[PDB]
RNA sequence: CCGAUAACGAACGAGACUCUGGCAUGCUAACUAGUUACGCGACCCCCGAGCGGUCGGCGUCCCCCAACUUCUUAGAGGGACAAGUGGCGUUCAGCCACCCGAGAUUGAGCAAUAACAGGUCUGUGAUGCCCUUAGAUGUCCGGGGCUGCACGCGCGCUACACUGACUGGCUCAGCGUGUGCCUACCCUACGCCGGCAGGCGCGGGUAACCCGUUGAACCCCAUUCGUGAUGGGGAUCGGGGAUUGCAAUUAUUCCCCAUGAACGAGGAAUUCCCAGUAAGUGCGGGUCAUAAGCUUGCGUUGAUUAAGUCCCUGCCCUUUGUACACACCGCC
């Protein structure tokens, strides 16, 4: 109720788009780059941003206060980085400050809904080759 | 209020030397005159200070006689000189705009004066070949056959 | 005159065929009569355990 | 509740601020508003003739979010796609004189000031009225 | 298509449009041989008159439908 | 597919299984740790490949004869 | 070519070296050119270790 | 509960045949808030079986060059289409979608290499994964050809094509191809 | 044929034809093939793969 | 590789190797990277929130005047091996499925014995021979040409459209370049003038310090258009304005206003391709006094099918035939 220094800072990133959630004890609220996640630009993906808080409910968030800083990538990758960073930050704060026995009954929900919530996508990109336009596609070759 | 076709409606109507479409948008319809682009239409309708969301059929006779005078007297009504066609003309040195068959006559006049002066561009025009220096080895064979 | 359409259960994939590997021989047995089992060449990715419809039963699949 | 402009939808905030700047005729505008294009790549002048108040409302919150922006910064922000005809498309910066005009008009309205370095930044009165607009538009949007 | 209404089409639209389920600009333009810009104009007028209810209001497409029966 | 061990790693593992058999074990981590010091493998990759083959053959020789 | 290459190969190998290869290409009293090889010991061609093992000239 | 696009609970949809019941991913554990999940369901074989069926629709929507990465456009397209089908039918959009795929699943085909000397087109059956793949491909390309050169919106044409295929009244393009492929299978059986 | 047969149990008759091949035709028709020197010394017929 | 085995033990190539990708809240540290906290502010609020909210506002190496490296940077290391389970398999080599895991096939670079009379003397002060050598085939300077078009072919770019175009608003990258021995040519913040392309004056940067927090495009959100060769397409063509150079015509490039051609998804044929891939989409670097429809890289968005087969087409091995060995472009 008045514990100081009760804070973590956990990142989750996808495709060169880093997202660090600075989590701390406080009243239940969410802000990313200073604005609420509801006021996000891809409202077609706003459901995915509110998806983590819906998985384990607003009750488990009502005792915490988190602010996220995001840089790099595109809009979609930033959304994925934000949501997985939120999940990782909350579970890390939980296991740091309260019992992990109660942590398991939410970590299993997170992983069972989507492994990407806590496991960042390892695939990043592929290098271009000097035989074609892309990494694998080659140029039109002709025999006539 | 998005009502029926008004009684003051011309399905097809004549402006200067060519008919224009009343069904189309007011700005996009008058561009059928030979010399007015969509930018010119959008600036001269605004100078005429009338509505834009209505079609050319709605355009009453007073509005038509306003827009024809506006489009025939550009510099008289603070149209920019750089917005014109015949800027700094090669005969009178006067900024102007050419419309309908006047544009055709002026363009043919430029071509035939190039022929008269026997310049490279004139010879290319008279031979039906490209004048901006682009290549003709493999392209433009459609125009010849 | 029309044989009823029913299903069969894949027991195991026998191998590829069709002169390009596009087909796949399979031993499948009907769940309506689990004793009888036939061989069929399927079009598409098939594993063992899943079920697939068969518009006819007396028909069999030869090689290729 | 203390509403920041970051706590609202930007689409609604900008249009409400443009309406505010139309009602307050303090903003001075040039006479070529019905004439010029807003960018080099644009094929046509913008549809709304109050686009000057639209752009003023845009640049006010842009300088709110980050200051020190000059004419080049404004043209980079407002730059867009150029079809380039048969050439493949590129990205081009917008007109710089229009950015000069909007910045000078904002300075004349006196909710923005020149900085000790390049670019300009808001006045306290500036974001006072900006947050006022944000609060009223947030109340209207919520209820 | 008719860019604007006439005697037969306007009152028919006012009499039958809020009586079937799907009311979209493309469907109404095809069904009533109206333009497609007149479709949007007349549909927003119907919405303001209160004979239909909106669903989406999206930039690409806008959906309306007849009032609920009760 | 494509997880066939090379003759180099196979022969090294066979040699060390014969020479240091008591010190080895059924655990991959124990095997790689003892392989670090009982031989000179300048590559970590070539070390733990040997360790995996060693564990696989230990599972065999605990319950039967092999070539080594 | 044979005598000189054999002698230099003897020097290089007997000085103590894992392997060495001398190749001489050109036209020698004949228009159709030819390439002679004299290789012994052990030689490697791929990967990083060739860079700090094999000295070329 | 899952509320795909905020509504349309998946708890009620059932698949009337088990050949597709074990390959459709409409069930509660595969129920997703949005048809946008980068789960690498093409990493290996049979991955796409558990991939959500609406995600399959969105993937199949983006086609023919000009729009090949616009998953957000396809998401809002399927959202609008589900809204249209819900307004003009009233039942579950997922239920009508799955029944449409079931109705359009081609249970037979021909391999065309029934004889290497001369075209014979030996008639073979179809695996259920191929059934669902061909059905969804047929439906998406039917809507694609429906909305090419008219006022008709892509969402509306997709909606009416889907409902026609679900009803199986022969007026859906996917059904028109499914029936004829089965017909050639009958002919050169 | 069995479906459309009038008789309940009609065993279809076979063909009994003995082909004669000149080696020029047989090799080109892949009835017989070239063999290695030791393989030629084998005279037993090839297996049928009947089971 | 394992296995039968007159073979056993080896060596090159492959593999192994180097770089690059993804994980380590473990270590090593950072005012040219910062993050939390603390303190000044400016604004929203007073209904009251008040340890309320925003700050890319300012400071806490301004040096005594907080810590810390999660975030960025990069070194040292570790980590993954078919390791675990199950199943198949001679039960060998291995194969498939699954748990846990960052990862259960990241891409490249390197690359044998040899041959191709393959391309290069127009890369070289590498060069054999031949030619020219003063009216020069040496060398400099002025002009033209390398673009020239009844036509055939190839590589590409723009499109034929509403899954779109226009107009406005929202808005997120990463490679990497940047002032010159010769060599006169740098990247650019900001203010003002111009509608634009541009011009002027103050600066910054030899560079994690400035450009730059690289405010990129696509995308997304609203408006108009409305199936019309239309508001698609921007070919051709007139007029005008600026930049670079000594020189812009045979238009160098760029800007504005004009006109608006074929094209309504393309015959037989043919190419490229399996995961952050195809594909869309912009940005660098090179070429540059002037400049990309090319190429080289980068990044964003982001899929369908398949985890197989010799059917076509090629290549390799084994067998076979040979009067060839200059090796079939042979012999005769
Ligand atoms: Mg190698
Ligand atoms: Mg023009």
């Amino acid at each position: 109720s008045k514990g100081p220094l009760q804070s973590v800072q956990v990142f989750g990133r996808k495709k060169t788009a880093t997202a660090v959630a600075h989590c701390k004890r406080g009243n239940g609220l969410i802000k990313v780059n200073g604005r609420p996640l509801e006021m996000i630009e891809p409202r077609t993906l706003q459901y995915k941003l509110l998806e983590p808080v819906l998985l384990l409910g607003k009750e488990r968030f009502a005792g915490v206060d988190i602010r996220v800083r995001v840089k790099g990538g595109g809009h979609v990758a930033q959304i994925y980085a934000i949501r997985q960073s939120i999940s990782k930050a909350l579970v890390a704060y939980y296991q740091k400050y309260v019992d992990e026995a109660s942590k398991k009954e939410i970590k299993d929900i997170l992983i069972q809904y989507d492994r990407t919530l806590l496991v960042a996508d390892p695939r990043r990109c592929e290098s271009k080759k000097f035989g074609g336009p892309g990494a694998r596609a080659r140029y039109q070759k002709s025999y006539r | 209020m998005s009502l029926v076709i008004p009684e003051k409606f011309q399905h097809i109507l004549r402006v200067l030397n060519t008919n224009i479409d009343g069904r189309r948008k007011i700005a996009f319809a008058i561009t059928a005159i030979k010399g007015v682009g969509r930018r010119y239409a959008h600036v001269v309708l605004r100078k005429a200070d009338i509505d834009l969301t209505k079609r050319a059929g709605e355009l009453t006779e007073d509005e038509v006689e306003r827009v024809i005078t506006i489009m025939q007297n550009p510099r008289q009504y603070k149209i920019p000189d750089w917005f014109l066609n015949r800027q700094k003309d090669v005969k009178d040195g006067k900024y102007s705009q050419v419309l309908a068959n006047g544009l055709d006559n002026k363009l043919r006049e430029d071509l035939e004066r190039l022929k008269k002066i026997r310049a490279h561009r004139g010879l290319r025009h008279f031979w039906g070949l490209r004048v901006r220096g682009q290549h003709t080895k493999t392209t433009g064979r459609r125009g010849r056959t | 005159r029309v044989q009823p359409i029913k299903l069969a259960r894949v027991t195991k994939v026998l191998g590829r065929t069709g002169s390009q590997g596009q087909c796949t021989q399979v031993r499948v047995e009907f769940m309506d009569d689990t004793s009888r089992s036939i061989i069929r060449n399927v079009k598409g990715p098939v594993r063992e355990g899943d079920v697939l419809t068969l518009l006819e039963s007396e028909r069999e699949a030869r090689r290729l | 509740p203390g509403v920041t402009v970051k706590d609202v939808n930007q689409q609604e905030f900008v249009r409400a601020l443009a309406a505010f700047l139309k009602k307050s005729g303090k903003l001075k505008v040039p006479e070529w508003v019905d004439t010029v294009k807003l960018a080099k790549h644009k094929e046509l002048a913008p549809y709304d003739e109050n686009w000057f108040y639209t752009r003023a409302a845009s640049t006010a919150r842009h300088l709110y979010l980050r200051g020190g922006a000059g004419v080049g910064s404004m043209t980079k922000i407002y730059g867009g796609r150029q079809r380039n005809g048969v050439m493949p498309s590129h990205f081009s910066r917008g007109s710089k004189s229009v950015a000069r005009r909007v910045l000078q008009a904002l300075e004349g309205l006196k909710m923005v000031e020149k900085d000790q370095d390049g670019g300009r930044k808001l006045t306290p009165q500036g974001q006072r009225d900006l947050d006022r607009i944000a609060g009223q538009v947030a109340a209207a949007n919520k209820k | 298509n008719l860019v604007l209404f006439d005697k037969a089409t306007y009152d028919k639209l006012c009499k039958e449009v809020p009586n079937y389920k799907l009311i979209t600009p493309a469907v109404v333009s095809e069904r009533l041989k109206i333009r497609g810009s007149l479709a949007r104009a007349a549909l927003q007028e119907l919405l303001s008159k209160g004979l239909i209810k909106l669903v989406s209001k999206h930039r690409a497409q806008v959906i309306y439908t007849r009032n609920t029966k009760g | 597919m494509g997880r066939v061990r090379t003759k180099t790693v196979k022969k090294a593992a066979r040699v060390i299984i014969e020479k240091y058999y008591t010190r080895l074990g059924n655990d991959f981590h124990t095997n790689k740790r003892v392989c670090e010091e009982i031989a000179i493998i300048p590559s970590k990759k070539l070390r733990n490949k040997i360790a995996g083959y060693v564990t696989h053959l230990m599972k065999r020789i605990q319950r039967g004869p092999v070539r080594g | 070519v044979r005598r000189a290459c054999y002698g230099v190969l003897r020097f290089i190998m007997e000085s103590g070296a894992k392997g060495c290869e001398v190749v001489v290409s050109g036209k020698l009293r004949g228009q159709r050119a030819k390439s002679m090889k004299f290789v012994d010991g052990l030689m490697i061609h791929s990967g990083d270790p060739v860079n700090y093992y094999v000295d070329t000239a | 509960d899952i509320k795909l696009f905020g509504k349309w609970s998946t708890d009620d949809v059932q698949i009337n045949d088990i050949s597709l019941q074990d390959y459709i991913a409409v069930k509660e554990k595969y129920a997703k808030y949005l048809p946008h999940s980068a789960g690498r369901y093409a990493a290996k074989r049979f991955r796409k079986a558990q991939c959500p069926i609406v995600e399959r629709l969105t993937n199949s929507m983006m086609m023919h060059g000009r729009n090949n990465g616009k998953k957000l456009m396809t998401v809002r397209i399927v959202k609008h289409a589900f809204e249209i089908i819900h307004l003009l039918t009233g039942e579950n959009p997922l239920q009508v979608l799955v029944n449409a795929i079931i109705n359009s699943g081609p249970r037979e085909d021909s391999t065309r290499i029934g004889r290497a000397g001369t075209v014979r087109r030996q008639a073979v059956d179809v695996s259920p994964l191929r059934r669902v793949n061909q059905a969804i491909w047929l439906l998406c390309t039917g809507a694609r050809e429906a909305a090419f050169r008219n006022i008709k919106t892509i969402a509306e044409c997709l909606a009416d094509e889907l409902i026609n295929a679900a009803k199986g009244s022969s007026n859906s393009y996917a059904i028109k191809k499914k029936d004829e492929l089965e017909r050639v299978a009958k002919s050169n059986r | 044929i069995s479906e459309a047969s009038v008789f309940d149990a009609y065993v279809l008759p076979k063909l009994y034809v003995k082909l004669h091949y000149c080696v020029s035709c047989a090799i080109h028709s892949k009835v017989v093939r070239n063999r290695s020197r030791e393989a030629r010394k084998d005279r037993t017929p090839p297996p049928r793969f009947r089971p």
